């Protein structure tokens, strides 16, 4: 049973503390997802040295090593729901909006989405990956 | 090395670190070639043009344009004489405002209309191979040469609908130009060493496919991966936008065709 984009509770530090599905989230499926450039593309931006067949991160954002010591899992999650609530402005993509984009279109192909727009990650993609981020305590 | 110098065949010193553009000296100190952000042995491949296979293209450019076509019989040379004369320091300050259009033009709108209304002959598709040959040997004439785009006059509504542009997040990754560019040039995403998007080398041949590759096209290609929609090539859009990224290279010299990833 899964909160939809729009249902998400997210408090005034952006932070979202209820899981978005029921289905516990799967930390090695999460870990997967993070390298799929279709999916997450996290490390396009991220390294994550735990990941160390990563194969050329991105230094775009900060490393994620250690984000579960930093950081409490209802902003991990917040940050995954939409980055701008907790990091206003970031470069980092929103990946459970659905609504207020500019010309989105569908995947790479380059044509405009016509109908329902799909989230970048579903909600048990998004738990798979906090599961994952909740691994980096170090 | 980002800070080594770019020679062409040992004559052609190229400006690849220049300082910041008046209308730009808010966001950084220099503004840089991308060539400076690419690995040596990559910026070996343009030092010399017999390395640069962008430069095969222009070769058969320069038969082209002595080639009669069209309906009017005549060839570029014939209205232009030769290229590296009548084209002389030319790429350097398009996009520019063209008084019998009434518009700011592209080179490549330029070059088509000189083809359907002074030679009768079929326009070309405007990131085609036939078009971004030829606006390579276009640009490698003037190669050395200050890019010097006018930002203000007749000029100035497009450049700051392009500028406007540039700033816009588009695609379902919501970035702007300036979202990789401007914020995190020198950074990388995942292989790609981040440069700050100048288009001063362009029609740039890239390593990735293996051909040239035109302004409008990358352009088109930048928005498509924010997950969103582009713009038309030849759309005012993108020469609105053209023609800004242009400005943010002014005082870098004209490099195309270059060689990148
Ligand atoms: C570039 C377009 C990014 C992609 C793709 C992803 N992230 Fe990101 N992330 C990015 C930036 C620039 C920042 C820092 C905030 C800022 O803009 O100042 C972040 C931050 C995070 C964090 C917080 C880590 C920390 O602050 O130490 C997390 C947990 C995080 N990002 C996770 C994450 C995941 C799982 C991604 C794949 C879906 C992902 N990010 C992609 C930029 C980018
Ligand atoms: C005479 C019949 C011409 C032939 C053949 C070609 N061109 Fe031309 N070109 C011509 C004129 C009279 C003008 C000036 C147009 C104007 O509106 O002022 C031009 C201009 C160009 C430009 C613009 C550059 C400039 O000086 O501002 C370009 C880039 C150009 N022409 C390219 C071009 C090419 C590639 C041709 C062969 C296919 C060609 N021209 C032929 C007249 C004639
Ligand atoms: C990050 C997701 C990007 C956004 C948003 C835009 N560009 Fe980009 N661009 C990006 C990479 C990773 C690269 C290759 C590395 C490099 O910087 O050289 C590029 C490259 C370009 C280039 C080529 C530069 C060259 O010297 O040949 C151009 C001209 C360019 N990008 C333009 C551009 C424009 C106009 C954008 C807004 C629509 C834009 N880019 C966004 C990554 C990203």
């Amino acid at each position: 049973a899964e909160v939809a984009p729009g249902d998400v509770a997210i408090d005034g530090q952006g932070h979202v503390a209820r899981p978005l599905t029921d289905a516990p989230g799967d930390p090695v499926e999460g870990r997967r997802l993070m390298t799929d450039r279709s999916v997450g593309n996290c490390i396009a931006c991220h390294e994550v040295t735990e990941m160390a067949d990563a194969q050329f991160p991105g230094t775009v954002g900060p490393s994620l090593d250690g984000v579960a010591a930093r950081y409490p899992e209802a902003m991990i999650r917040g940050i995954l729901v939409n980055s701008k609530n907790v990091f206003p402005e970031t470069v980092m993509p929103a990946y459970y909006r659905v609504e207020g984009f500019n010309r989105p279109g569908i995947a790479f192909t380059s044509k405009p989405i016509e109908g329902e727009i799909r989230p970048l990650m579903t909600a048990g993609q998004i738990e798979d990956v906090v599961a994952y981020l909740m691994t980096l305590t170090q | 090395g980002p800070d080594d110098p770019l020679v062409i065949n040992g004559e052609i010193e190229i400006v690849t670190r220049a300082p910041t553009p008046a209308h730009l000296a808010d966001r950084f100190d220099e503004i840089r070639s991308g060539w400076t952000f690419r690995t040596d042995d990559t910026q070996a491949l343009e030092m010399d043009d017999f390395e640069n296979s962008g430069m095969v293209f222009v070769e058969e450019a320069r038969a082209v344009w002595d080639r009669p076509e069209g309906t009017e019989g005549k060839a570029c040379a014939d209205c232009h004489g030769a290229v590296d004369d009548g084209m002389y320091g030319l790429r350097a300050v398009y996009p520019k405002y063209v008084e019998s259009a009434g518009k700011v033009r592209t080179v490549e709108q330029m070059i088509n209309a000189c083809r359907t209304s002074r030679m009768g002959a079929p326009e070309w598709d405007y990131i085609g191979p036939d078009m971004t040959a030829m606006v390579a040997l276009i640009a490698s004439v003037s190669r050395g040469m200050p890019v010097s785009v006018a930002i203000d006059g007749p000029a100035q509504s497009t450049w700051e609908k392009g500028r406007e542009i540039y700033y816009t997040r588009y695609g379902q990754l919501d970035l702007s130009c300036a979202s990789c560019h401007e914020q995190y040039f020198d950074h990388y995403i995942r292989a790609d060493h981040l440069s700050q998007g100048q288009i001063n080398g362009f029609p740039s041949y890239r390593l990735k496919n293996a051909r040239l590759n035109a302004v409008h096209d990358r352009f088109r290609g930048c928005i498509r991966d924010t997950r969103g929609v582009p713009f038309a090539v030849g759309s005012p859009e993108f020469v609105a936008l053209e023609l800004y990224v242009a400005s943010r290279g002014n005082g870098l010299s004209v490099e195309g065709p270059s060689v990148r990833n």
